């Protein structure tokens, strides 16, 4: 499965924040939507998610158009969204957090819904907090619970917003391990983040968006050897 | 789990908002009642009975408004806390949440139907009887200190008055019979150290004894008689009134899309104004039907216009 | 410092003026909606609209405390959410200096309240009453004398006078009556048919104020009329309450603005603009309800209305000062 | 001139976020107050700024106690604060933004206040936007205007909150050059930031706060070879 996005466009008060952003992502790929801050990478990611309606654009998922579809319809088509901020249900426990999205699965019955919830809890090592509320867990545990809840919806493409945001370098490895699991389960993962250096360490195919247009495409090595990305975004020296 | 989660949040916040709105509005009316009592035109010991009897009438408006504000607060919290992003990101639309809270809307509709059909008319008739009992007070009941009170053929002046409307001091009474007493206690009034004059007769004494609606009708009695425009208006109001709960549900689902930065309370005031506009339109239609100018058909039309507007806004 | 002060004062003043305009428009619309149900043959929709517009200055005078509160909340929330107050503190400007700038901004609303109370409200209220639609049966006491006139005018004429005299023993002395009367000088009135039984300080300037409620009276009219009583009779407690409520109106506005500033620097810091506006509305309703209830209680309880009127103001000022101390 | 902080403490709902944080900074030094997120580095930095009052603590500035002083009093004593968010005055121009704080100076008259404003505008290359409103400038230009406005108050210790937040890697060099000119003016600079790796590249003396207590002290080289720091904060590979 592939998520083909072409010719994105959006203006804010007659100011085109995004101008012709086109990129392709396949299932089982960690594609990074990077670029200078405010250059349209965040807006492009949001229109891909469905939180910002496109002015001009075409979004496809295996020759199935999603441009006219709303965010929930796109999610039903197999697209997941992980907000950067705390998106956990405050008054629901972690097990209840996962089960609330699991109960919406039309192809799962309760007998196997319980098994899916148990294996999701065991996968992310959040079983010890299955009975604890979403507001009474640490940041890493809360993020793991959110990712398990998102996986409970069975998405084909998980769109991560700033996964490495406000996280210690010690837990950057844990987040990288998690986002490499999301690609071991087939879930294409689209990452937009300000922390580009550790984002490029997991991405298989990176996209750089400058002043609303995509200026680069390829593996992180190709981005790092580019003569324009290091001219507008990465700087002359970048390790 | 998501349905019971949303129902718990909406019930809790709607109960909080209903209690807060009851306090605000009913105390704002109770303060006017207390001012009337302080002016002597109402008994200070019965204003709480008025509060009790007008509780159904105020709740008749607070319940839809409270439900609407609670729904707005819950959905704004979902949007702000990014819980709506993961709900939408899981295939659960906002309209899906509105449909999930349909049973709670029906419960609140049943509650408001109980209020409008039975509780509100009963409270209104009790309050009307109480007001008729309190509209007959006259004489020393209406006296104020250091002022002259004229009630029919009686002109009354009192130089002082206690915290309660008893134990008058420096009393001047006019009819023509003139009575001036140093003290008087309350119409049966016991005067102390007074002098009686007639206009010429004089009589001194140490003590003296002086001895100077369709909105409330039962729904059973108004179910028939649709031909009468007033009865028709009242019954249409009592029947189509409870559906403002459902209108509030589909309207707060429509007008709750708020960004995290704006906040949970950002869109409350415009949406509260829209709901109040709906209720004012309903009241105007009620008056128009009572004047035999619009007909009962306007109630479902008024509800359906706002419902269609809310549905179109929520599905844009 | 002038540019910071000018910026804060201008932003807060614009917020207060915008809130004032919005609230006046809303209360004109709501009053017209409430009056639209009271239409008759001689009171059409245009007549109701004219009555509401003529009452608009009175509504504005009633709003200005709440308008100043909400304006201070909105302006300081705009500064705080933009982190302008944070840098103002971080450069060496105290919380009390910013509060003083906001108070300087609200002094414009205080002056507007003074102007409305003195020169606009007394005339526009009369105009509104005339559009919707000098005292008969006036009963008055002057010391030990009780004076009743069935009809009096501002021009200085009396009809059906009835004056009854008394002593410390409350014994009848003279009950004089008349059919017509005229005013020539203070303390004496010429009249005909002087039927005096054997066993006046009325003034025609203050006749037109008898029908007017003490709250609706302007401060000049209220002070003169209370002085007239205190010279010739006992002033009622309601007039004292109205005087203490009018003299404590600018102080109430300033204290409410200070409370708004303290809330912005305190509990409402880092809150949403909508939440700040909702809390401002709640504080305005609470203050209006508290002042109305305590004004009503002053008329029923022994202590003077000054206590009941300056209680909320002093307590709110203390609470705001403490919240500002907590920073 | 030194800014001595010792034994900071603060609790939130009987949860001690900060427990005995002590660090010293001198005028002319770029000191980094780092640590794992939510471990008390931000709360300690805020108590040093004065935004949140300290439950237990001692702050000194050249044998002058600042524990009891408020945020504005500490700022008048010679402490500067640069908020991470857009703290520019939206409706005041950049020249007006700097002049607004220059007018608060008691040792400067208008004749030399104008010269100071001109040289501050020229210093940070914001002269071309001197007449442009603060809400209509780019992120880098707005940040430079904010730093110039903070310097207009003549602070002795500039406390930067997340200077490398939402900044491109190409523009990190500009921020580093700026923070090195605040130290080449004698303005001790205290930096708290999640982006530790570019923070340690300028700091002369770094502090790591973990679970409310300081667990490290020394140059960034000493920090990178500290077992506890890379055991709880930096990780095995860094
Ligand atoms: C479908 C599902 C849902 C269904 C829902 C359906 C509805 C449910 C239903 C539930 C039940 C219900 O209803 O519940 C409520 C309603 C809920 C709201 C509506 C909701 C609708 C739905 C949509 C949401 C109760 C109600 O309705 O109560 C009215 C009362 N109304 C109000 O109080 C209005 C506002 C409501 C505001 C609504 C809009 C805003 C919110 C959306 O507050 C409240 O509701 C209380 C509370 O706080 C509300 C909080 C809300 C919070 C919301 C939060 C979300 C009424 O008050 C009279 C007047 O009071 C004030 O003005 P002033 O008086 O000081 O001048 C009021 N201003 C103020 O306070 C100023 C305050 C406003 C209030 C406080 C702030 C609120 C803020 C909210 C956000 O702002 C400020 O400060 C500034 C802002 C501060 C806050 C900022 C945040 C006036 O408001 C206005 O203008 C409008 C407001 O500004 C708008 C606010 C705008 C804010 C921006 C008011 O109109 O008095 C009425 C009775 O009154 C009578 C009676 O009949 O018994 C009649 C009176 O007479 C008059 C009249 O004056 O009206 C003149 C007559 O000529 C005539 O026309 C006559 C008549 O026309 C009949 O014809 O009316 C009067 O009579 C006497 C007197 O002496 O004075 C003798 C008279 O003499 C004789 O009269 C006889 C007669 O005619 O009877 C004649 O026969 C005789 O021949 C004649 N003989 C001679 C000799 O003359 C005469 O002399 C007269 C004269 O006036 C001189 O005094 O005086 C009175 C007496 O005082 C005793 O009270 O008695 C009560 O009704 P009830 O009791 O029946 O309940
Ligand atoms: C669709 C039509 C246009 C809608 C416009 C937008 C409306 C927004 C909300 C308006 C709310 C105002 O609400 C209005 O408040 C007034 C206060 O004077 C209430 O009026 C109240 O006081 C008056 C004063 O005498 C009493 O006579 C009346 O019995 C009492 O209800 C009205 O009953 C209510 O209709």
């Amino acid at each position: 499965q592939t998520l083909c996005i072409k010719h994105l466009a959006k203006n804010y008060s007659k100011r085109w924040v995004v101008k012709d952003v086109s990129f392709e992502m396949q299932s089982g790929q960690i594609v990074g939507l990077l670029g200078p801050n405010g250059a349209g990478k965040t807006t492009s990611f949001y229109m891909v998610v469905g939180l910002v309606r496109m002015d001009k654009g075409e979004i496809h998922l295996d020759n199935l158009d999603l441009s006219d579809l709303a965010m929930h319809e796109r999610a039903r088509k197999g697209i997941g969204y992980l907000p950067q901020e705390a998106s956990i249900f405050r008054k629901l426990t972690i097990a209840e957090n996962i089960m609330a999205i699991l109960e919406t699965r039309k192809d799962l019955n309760k007998q196997q819904r319980q098994q899916r919830l148990q294996e999701l809890l065991n996968d992310f090592k959040i079983t010890h907090i299955k009975d604890s509320l979403g507001m009474s867990v640490s940041g890493g545990e809360r993020r793991r619970a959110e990712i398990a809840r998102a996986l409970a919806a069975d998405p084909k493409f998980m769109l991560l917003d700033e996964p490495f945001a406000g996280v210690d370098p010690i837990s950057v490895g844990d987040i990288k391990d998690i986002i490499r699991n999301l690609k071991d389960r087939g879930i294409g993962v689209l990452i937009t983040d300000h922390n580009v250096r550790e984002t490029l360490a997991i991405c298989e195919h990176a996209y750089i968006v400058s002043e609303g247009a995509v200026i680069a495409e390829g593996s992180p090595q190709d981005i790092l050897e580019n003569e324009q990305v290091r001219k507008v975004y990465l700087g002359d020296d970048f390790t | 789990i998501i349905r019971r989660y949303l129902v718990k949040q909406v019930v809790s916040t709607s109960l909080v908002v209903i209690a807060l709105l009851t306090l605000i509005m009913m105390g704002g009316r109770l303060i006017k009642y207390f001012g009337v009592a302080a002016q002597g035109r109402l008994d200070a010991g019965v204003l709480f009975s008025i509060i009790g009897y007008r509780m159904p009438e105020f709740l008749t408006l607070i319940l839809p408004l409270g439900f609407f504000i609670g729904l707005m607060l819950v959905f704004g919290r979902l949007y702000v806390d990014h819980e709506m992003a993961v709900l939408n990101g899981s295939g659960i639309s906002r309209i899906r949440l509105g449909q999930l809270l349909i049973p709670l809307a029906l419960v609140f509709l049943v509650i408001q139907g109980i209020l409008m059909l039975w509780m509100t008319p009963w409270g209104l008739r009790q309050f009307d009887q109480l007001s008729s009992s309190q509209a007959v007070r006259t004489g020393f009941d209406l006296v104020r200190p250091k002022e002259f009170i004229s009630s029919g053929p009686y002109t009354i002046y009192a130089g002082d008055l206690s915290e309660d409307r008893k134990n008058l001091k420096d009393i001047f009474f006019y009819q023509d019979v003139m009575i001036l007493a140093k003290e008087a206690t309350r119409n049966v009034v016991d005067l102390i150290q007074g002098r009686r004059y007639e206009i010429y007769s004089q009589a001194e004494f140490q003590r003296y004894r002086l001895r100077l609606k369709v909105e409330a009708l039962p729904s059973s009695k108004l179910w028939n008689k649709w031909n009468d425009p007033v009865i028709a208006s009242e019954m249409g109001w009592r029947v189509f009134g409870p559906f403002t709960i459902v209108i509030a549900l589909m309207m707060a689902v429509a007008l709750c899309e708020v960004s995290p930065r704006q906040g949970r309370y950002y869109r409350l005031i415009p949406a509260i104004f829209i709901f109040a506009s709906l209720i004012v339109l309903l009241i105007a239609i009620r008056t128009r039907i009572s004047r035999d100018e619009l007909g009962v058909w306007a109630y479902p039309a008024a509800l359906a216009v706002y419902g269609i507007a809310a549905a179109l806004f929520s599905r844009k | 410092r002038r540019i910071v002060a000018k910026h804060v004062t201008k932003t807060t003043a614009l917020a207060m003026l915008g809130t004032t305009i919005v609230l006046v428009i809303l209360q004109v619309l709501f009053t017209y909606l409430g009056e639209l149900s009271n239409l008759k043959a001689d009171y059409s929709a245009w007549q109701a609209f004219l009555y509401v517009l003529w009452g608009a200055p009175r509504y504005l005078y009633e709003i200005l405390p709440i308008s100043a509160l909400i304006g201070a909340i909105l302006g300081l929330g705009t500064l705080a959410s933009n982190s302008e107050l944070i840098v103002m503190r971080s450069v060496g400007i105290s919380l009390w200096r910013i509060v003083g700038w906001v108070i300087r901004s609200a002094l414009v609303l205080v002056l507007l309240s003074f102007a409305l109370s003195e020169w606009v409200v007394p005339y526009t209220n009369e105009r509104a009453n005339s559009v919707k639609s000098e005292v008969r049966g006036y009963w008055s006491r002057e010391g030990q004398r009780f004076i009743y006139v069935d009809y009096a005018n501002s021009q200085g004429q009396l009809k059906r006078i009835q004056v009854v005299d008394f002593d410390d023993n409350y014994r009848l002395k003279s009950v004089t009556n008349a059919e017509q009367g005229q005013f020539v000088k203070d303390g004496q009135w010429l009249l005909n048919h002087s039927q005096q039984m054997a066993i006046l300080a009325l003034q025609p300037k203050y006749v037109h104020m008898v029908t007017i409620d003490p709250e609706d009276l302007s401060f000049s009219q209220l002070v003169s009329f209370m002085n007239y009583m205190r010279e010739y009779s006992q002033v009622p407690k309601t007039y004292q309450l109205a005087f203490w409520k009018k003299v404590a109106s600018p102080f109430a506005l300033i204290t409410l603005v200070l409370v708004a500033c303290s809330f912005i620097f305190g509990p409402l810091r880092q809150q949403s603009m909508g939440f700040r506006l909702v809390i401002a509305l709640f504080i305005g309703l609470g203050f209006y309800y508290l002042q109305d209830f305590l004004g009503y209680a002053s008329l029923v309880y022994n202590p003077s209305p000054a206590w009941f009127v300056l209680g909320p103001i002093v307590l709110m000022f203390v609470a705001g000062s403490y919240l500002l101390y907590r920073a």
